[PDB]
């Protein structure tokens, strides 16, 4: 029951890996082989699609129809000094040698060093007024976005120079004597 | 024979005014207080229908 | 390749974490060497976790949208303020013609009345 | 034929019309608010911003594409006209 509920999310989460590899491996060879003929819209479209579809798919497989983000247990159990061929079978040759420290390195839950200063900023902007004025600002801005989508939803919804009848009247008027008396 | 190049200049140099129309829409939008909501709405409607007359 | 160097390693930065995610989710799915246990615990937030994130996220989204709009807005204003000026001479002084993708013109007196192949 | 070129220009004009509306719709479609159901919302806002950034650049490049495709027909119209062609020859 629950294990299949984990599986139906994680299988597609690792299916997103295939699309990400198909993007990046092609990018690696096409950057080296085709550095010239610079086309900024061509790479901007690739960046736009990578931002669009991958970031939506991993989010929709990690934020809904998924096990809770604080529930499961990430457990490393086997590690050896020599190369464990199971990982190179799974990762298709990636993460080589299978060192002792690379298994703690795999669970790199520590963020970037600049994350410490942005957390310091998150403790710094709370020194001034917070969740009292900005709360009503984002409430009024949510109502403003409702007004904008209402505006969008209310905004989302030859001469006959030739005359065949007159031409057929002209071709018949001079044919015989009608319309002269 | 300069009439159609004048029409093309009307197509081109309107787009600066279109940029200013979008800017005047969004700056009045990000304002917390908007007494002239009619000005904002007519800026948006003018930007919508003016690309259409272009 | 001396250019495009930091973009390559910064793409491997996203590559490695996503590979680790793939490896751990392919070893979670296998029942061997893995312990499955539903641990339903709740972490209390000290602040309104959806609302306090909404304090900054939509504000930065709208601000960055306006900034990246204004990035390309001023780029095209100076890019438009002579190519077609001389192109209106050859239509009037001489004979103009277009074929395929290239503009050409004849020189014979066929227009002036000369039967010369 | 000539009608094929006319239909190609009409099709690309209608594609230019469609692209602008498709760019403006998805910016405000993604701005709606939804309740969280096991989401861990810390990663969604930066995703929405980074997807808004490319959508506005899509409008910018759509305007650039309009500027280029107008100039594409500018040289097409300039080669075959009759405002003063039969008039300026005899003047």
């Amino acid at each position: 029951r629950e294990e299949k509920q984990l599986e139906a999310s994680l299988d597609a989460l690792l299916s997103q890996v295939a699309d990400l590899k198909n993007s990046l491996g092609s990018f690696i060879c096409k950057l080296e082989n085709e550095y010239g003929r610079l086309t900024w819209p061509s790479v901007l479209d690739s960046f736009a699609l990578l931002s669009g579809q991958l970031n939506t798919l991993n989010k929709v497989l990690k934020h809904e129809k998924t096990p809770l983000f604080r529930n499961q247990v990430i457990i490393p159990l086997v590690l050896s000094p020599d190369r464990d061929e199971d990982l190179m079978r799974q990762t298709e040759g990636r993460v080589p040698v299978f060192s002792h420290e690379v298994v703690p390195d795999h669970l790199r839950t520590k963020p970037d060093p600049e994350v410490e200063e942005q957390e310091k900023q998150l403790t710094t902007d709370a020194a001034r007024i917070g969740a009292d004025a900005a709360q009503k600002q984002i409430q009024s801005l949510n109502k403003m976005c409702s007004n904008l989508l209402e505006k969008i939803s209310k905004e989302e919804r030859n001469k006959q120079t030739f005359n065949p009848t007159d031409t057929n009247a002209l071709v018949a008027a001079v044919a015989f004597g009608k319309g002269l008396s | 024979l300069a009439n159609e190049r004048l029409r093309a200049l009307e197509d081109i140099e309107r787009e600066i005014g279109a940029i200013l129309q979008n800017a005047g829409t969004v700056i009045l939008e990000l304002s917390k207080e908007k007494t002239n909501e009619r000005l904002l709405d007519r800026q948006a409607a003018a930007f919508t229908a003016s690309v259409q007359h272009v | 390749l001396w250019p495009w160097d930091s973009v390559r390693n910064n793409l491997r930065s996203a590559l490695t974490e996503m590979c680790v995610l793939y490896d751990v989710l392919s070893i979670v799915r296998d029942k061997k060497f893995m312990t499955l246990d539903p641990v339903s615990q709740d972490a209390l937030p000290p602040k309104q976790n959806p609302q306090t994130l909404q304090l900054i996220s939509k504000k930065k989204s709208l601000a960055g949208a306006a900034q990246i709009l204004l990035k390309g807005a001023e780029r095209l204003t100076k890019s438009v303020t002579d190519f077609n000026s001389e192109l209106l001479r050859l239509r009037q002084h001489w004979k103009l013609r277009k074929v395929g993708d290239k503009i050409l013109g004849d020189l014979s007196y066929r227009s002036a009345g000369s039967l010369f192949p | 034929s000539k009608e094929t070129l006319l239909q190609s220009y009409n099709k690309r004009l209608k594609d230019d019309i469609k692209s602008i509306m498709d760019n403006f719709t998805e910016i405000i479609k993604t701005a709606k608010i939804e309740d969280e159901t096991q989401v861990s919302r810390a990663t969604q806002g930066e995703q929405d911003n980074y997807e808004m950034h490319v959508r506005a650049a899509n409008i910018v490049r759509a305007g650039e594409s309009l500027m280029k495709l107008v100039s594409d027909l500018k040289q097409f119209l300039i080669l075959n006209d009759f405002p003063s062609v039969n008039e300026a020859i005899d003047q």
